[PDB]
């Protein structure tokens, strides 16, 4: 039954029980139900007025954290004879590349959220003169649409695309991307194939991809070269979450799939998730006095 | 607004905006098909609905195709205009399409 | 504080304290008498 | 079949039209791939002279 | 009085006398798509008893070294009966599922089977960067087998799979598991041939054991689609 | 009939129709009316409560985008022996030079709007020492009025002209220009000649030109040279739009006219706007399984 | 205002602007089987828009020496779409039929076609004591041809065939005929593969004629089943 | 009852019996300039029947390779009758226009004409950076011809020209098109000799065809100015 | 937020949901009975 829960539940005092027909510590796991045995029914308890809040484990709190989603270092220089991000990069936006955010989102099957995007930019002089206050353009391009192929390309005029101009000196750039799936929730996992033929990608519904982030330096190249690193942070907000999942246990291999190998030995090995102890009778951190 | 259904070589300019229909001597024949891909280049792209929609990424709702026969008063005929929901190949025989 | 015209621009919404853990802990229709289930 | 007179044209023309209905909606605005430039247009420099 | 159960759908019926209080996934029941959630505007076909009925799959043999079995829905049913025919002739489908899993043995047998319905069971492949292909995922009526049931073939864990709608067949206790599945998708309808909403997983957590003279102990899956709707009628894909 | 439309229309269920005299799928294109055939009248439909918003295709949303209208790079240096923008430029303001904004505005015949102007300024050292925080002056001069001819000219004292002083370090300069046409709307296209004789310009009503933007660097020249690039962005707002038009299909040639050539081959060629397929029976992206 | 007609069934629609006031056979309209007439006790499947929709047959060529064409119902439809699939998977069926027959030509053409729906058109064979066999009767979607349309291939007469539900396509007057058929059987339901309730007959009473340069003049039959019910679900016969 | 139409203006009248429900551009009707929109303070002359009457232009011949025809307004009328005399003697004018386009042929002819009124049809030139000159634009009563009607001589498209007020003359259906134009300008009045509010375009989308013995098929344009006002009286420009 | 003395200085006005598509889709005066138009 649905109810408003702001604090953990109280304990009532309980007394001696000796009743035929009533076995609250016995259960049937086979039904799929978790045991309903209360502590009052298992031991003799006191009255506890529990005032412990539950708000930090709200799904909103658990997922409205700015987490790193993209980190691109690129050279800011004259690029006449390079082979590589020539004063700009494109990034197909995904939540799969950095495993702390990925595992948290993969606790759920479906997520609906707005995405507050924060763009941190840092500069280093190539191996000193000072750090320039460069202007950057981050342009949101939808998935599969035409992205710029040059720093100076006329695609950056951005007639309808959202673009954000921002410094290095100023506070990171910040915008909110709305929940933009064509469905009512993103599919965190997708047991299916994106195309009507059979060559399409498994596990990737492109309905859940936000877009392309096209980031350039607006400035013409300086006579010396710089290395510019752009960090992108996503914070989900106004979150609804459905159908919780077993957490990822083995290390991630790819951003494209749930493929697994495991570590060489326990912990988090394919044959052994938990590290070993000597026997089932061995107490690993036994207090000995 | 006009679809460019006759988007073929040997079709020049305004010729692309009409489909020629001839008397046949075999029954149940295919006359033309129309891809419903607005995003790639097809007969729907340079339409009012096509051009405005390509300023957007997502779309929903019904379309309508209207076909004006421009033969003579004395010309007679019947056509069947079929929309096939996706999943398979485009129907090439009349007995498949009008399912 | 939210002076934007789009509602999704708002700050995070951390006041939904509604819970229904029985859709995960008791997804049967015979509510189990706390008495043997079987 | 198309069945015509000997004096009508034996080839006739259809014109196809398309519109959206009023249940139609569009979403997520983007730059149109129907227009582009690789250069400045002609006489664009004369706006600076 | 929760050990015995009859399930009547269409012309099909199933009786068991060793059930253990059926699972309704997330406390939900299958329903038709309401008007305030619908997208496809054509009038759907709702075949009801022609499709909402128990279809029994091919039984699999439970043996000593069995790793487990999986079937994907609606893929396992997409060639069966009038359900399969409606699936082939329509772009869109929607249904719930009533899953009944049967496994009996003697009172001298032991064994525990985890019978879990996994929504969006996106499979991983083992020890490669290459995603699973079409033939790895889409097994049809035969279903597949777990490669690594301990991590549910997706780098997570069997041990936490009880977060999903599930029952157990503990051979000492019960001989059948029943799971009622609602429509479970981000979209109100879906194309049946390229997406699988649910994966029925049946996993040997305690292996089959006896010291009696052995018998073939099969495991039988009966699945009734529930509240079937189909939209976008055309020719059959086949 | 005029009405308030916030969402796309619902669908009502419909049943079998077999009525003499009533043919809702038949139409007469010759009248110039678009077909009034409802889906309820063409197929058997369900009831759909449609909640899809229409607000992103409001003309205000469609055109209140900051779009690039001007991009001038000029040398900031001692200009005693140059031939070229000598620490300042004049720009006759127009919406014709950057084709993403131009095509959107040319969807309409008449536009009435205020213009929010944003001025982005970037600096590069000529081919390193650091980037200077230069002060710029953008002065609005009306069309045909006296513009400065020197960096140091006494025209920049700006006794009545609006001028904006702004840094490179600070957030781009931003002002709003009001709707300033002598008519109640700008003429996006003008089928006429501006003068009372016959040598005047075709297509150019000067009533629709905002003015001249006169942009200098206020600073005296440094001992080293810099290249300064000024980007001007216009966002129309409080927009009224009249008489929609066929979109531009061929590439633009000039900012002065609607002259056309088309590409060499399809797509967007003079003889072929849509790219070719093999026949009218050829399905170009046919699903084959 | 009875020359123009639109017929909308399911996802199918037909417009004509040269109709001539459609025939409702014996003044009846198709209905579902009511409870006070039902026999089979299982709950029927009523696929509605999946089956109650216009199916267009293969057109036949109208030529100078054509004797006529016939199609038997439901036999002509028993392999088409979801109707054919429901027929194959069910012992029993019941439906009405909406028949639309199309034939246009120029204003310089002449010709009269008798478009008649014949209930229980039990065919005779000519000049033999042997009854017509299975292949003579059951032609499927292609239909058959009249051997002796003057006696309706059963020793009666074409001239009295207007006692049956019928229309005419007189090429001077109209280009289409529409006949609405109710369920017409001694039993409330019937096995679809061994009995034909109705025979659509299309007979050249006045042959095609012109002195214009000739065209192929085809005749096209579109048939919508109406109020389809199916009982006795099992595997497909095929 | 929308095929027949009589248009009576001044001493002029036009009857057609093959119209197709006339176009009122943007749902508007021509009116005089109201006091709350006026600019010029002198009392205007409103000649009414002397100028608001049908003026028939020179007919053009519809042939196999015709690309189309255009006339600019008020330029085509600026030398005709009392309208032309009022235009020459006044700095300012204002009017609407009633356009009637006539093209008949036999019932064995085919052809489709797009009859579209284009507001502010700013013409482009083909394959040059040079803007069209005065003589390219200002053709007078004779009008001009489309160079590239597929892009409407301005790099846009014929296919999207139905966004403008338009009708069609489909020779099978109708023999006339009628378009009522309001005043369409950014200013309430305008100098008639240097600006054209409207361009009547008539474009062969389906070319003329028959296999009868040929006739000259002309296309005739009759234009009635509506609610003519004139301000700023002086000598004639001529 | 708008602390300027001129009204054109305001932010964009995105609340005009009035539409009349019939001036583009049906610019005749005989409203077409949805029945043949001709």
């Amino acid at each position: 039954i649905e109810s408003i829960i702001k604090t953990a539940t109280d304990t009532v005092k309980s007394e001696i029980n000796a009743e035929l027909g009533v076995v609250p510590s016995l259960n049937a796991v086979e039904t799929g139900a978790t045991s309903n045995t209360e502590p009052e029914e298992a031991i003799q308890t006191r009255t506890v007025i529990n005032q412990h809040g539950v708000s930090e484990t709200l799904v909103e709190n658990f997922l409205s954290r700015a987490a790193l989603v993209s980190k691109r270092s690129f050279e800011y220089k004259d690029h006449t004879s390079s082979t590589a991000d020539k004063n700009f990069f494109k990034w197909t936006i995904n939540t799969r590349s950095f495993v702390q955010l990925r595992r948290k989102l993969e606790l759920f099957t479906y997520l609906r959220f707005d995405a507050e995007i924060t763009i941190l930019t840092t500069v280093a002089v190539n191996g000193y003169v000072g750090l320039p206050d460069l202007t950057l353009q981050a342009m949101f391009v939808p998935t599969g649409a035409l992205t710029p192929e040059k720093q100076d390309s006329f695609h950056w005029q951005s007639g309808s695309n959202a673009s954000v101009f921002f410094k290095i000196s100023d506070p990171p750039a910040r915008i909110t991307i709305p929940f933009m799936c064509i469905n009512s929730a993103y599919s965190v996992f997708y047991d299916g194939f994106a195309g009507f033929e059979k060559n399409g990608l498994y596990g990737i519904n492109p309905a859940d991809t936000i877009g392309n982030l096209c980031v350039r330096i607006v400035n013409e190249h300086q006579p010396v070269g710089f290395t510019v690193t752009v960090r992108v942070y996503m914070k989900p907000k106004h979150i609804k979450a459905w159908a919780p999942r077993p957490p990822r246990t083995l290390p991630y291999m790819s951003i494209a799939n749930a493929n697994y190998k495991g570590k060489e030995r326990a912990p988090n090995a394919l044959s052994a998730i938990i590290g070993n102890r000597d026997s089932v009778k061995t107490m690993p951190h036994n207090i000995v006095n | 607004s006009m679809m460019e259904i006759n988007n073929t070589e040997s079709a020049v300019g305004m010729e692309r905006l009409k489909v020629d229909i001839s008397a046949l001597t075999d029954v149940d024949q295919l006359l033309f098909n129309i891809p419903l891909d607005i995003q790639l280049d097809g007969p729907l792209r340079n339409t009012l609905v096509g051009n405005i929609s390509r300023y957007y990424t997502h779309w929903s709702g019904s379309l309508e195709m209207t076909f004006m026969f421009c033969g003579s008063f004395m010309a007679a005929g019947k056509l069947i205009l079929c929309y096939t929901p996706p999943g398979g190949s485009c129907p090439t025989t009349r007995e498949t399409a009008m399912l | 504080i939210n002076f934007y015209k789009d509602s999704y621009a708002a700050s995070a919404s951390k006041q939904d304290f509604s819970q229904d853990p029985s859709k995960f802990t008791e997804p049967v229709v015979e509510g189990l008498k706390a008495a043997p289930v079987l | 079949n198309l069945i015509v007179p000997s004096e009508s044209s034996d080839t006739c023309s259809l014109i196809g039209f398309i519109a959206a209905k009023d249940d139609f909606s569009l979403r997520l605005m983007r730059d149109s791939p129907d227009i582009g430039q690789l250069d400045h247009l002609h006489a664009a420099e004369a706006a600076y002279q | 009085s929760d050990r015995v159960l009859q399930l009547k759908l269409g012309n099909s019926a199933i009786v068991t006398q060793e059930a253990a209080n059926y699972c309704c996934a997330y406390g939900e029941w299958p329903n038709y798509l309401p008007d305030h959630e619908a997208v496809a505007i054509d009038k759907p076909t709702q075949p009801e008893t022609a499709t909402d009925r128990f279809y029994t799959l091919k039984s699999v043999k439970w043996e000593t070294g069995s790793t487990g079995w999986w079937w994907k829905l609606p893929d396992a049913l997409n060639n069966i009966g009038m359900f399969g025919q409606n699936v082939q002739h329509h772009y869109l489908y929607r249904s719930g599922f009533l899953i009944h899993v049967q496994c009996n043995a003697t009172k001298f047998h032991q064994g525990a089977l985890l019978v879990v319905a996994i929504p969006e069971h996106q499979r991983g492949a083992h020890n490669t960067n290459t995603s699973p292909g079409f033939d790895d995922i889409m097994k049809g009526e035969e279903g597949g087998t777990f490669n690594h049931p301990y991590v549910l073939d997706d780098g997570t864990s069997l041990a936490c799979a009880t977060i999903f709608p599930h029952q157990w067949i503990n051979l000492r206790t019960n001989n059948s598991a029943t799971i009622v599945l609602p429509w479970m998708n981000a979209a109100p309808m879906d194309f049946p041939l390229r997406h699988n909403q649910w994966t029925l997983a049946i996993i040997p957590v305690v292996p089959l054991g006896t010291r009696t003279t052995s018998s073939m102990v099969p495991i039988t899956v009966s699945i009734a689609p529930m509240c079937c709707e189909f939209n976008g009628l055309r020719h059959a894909i086949t």
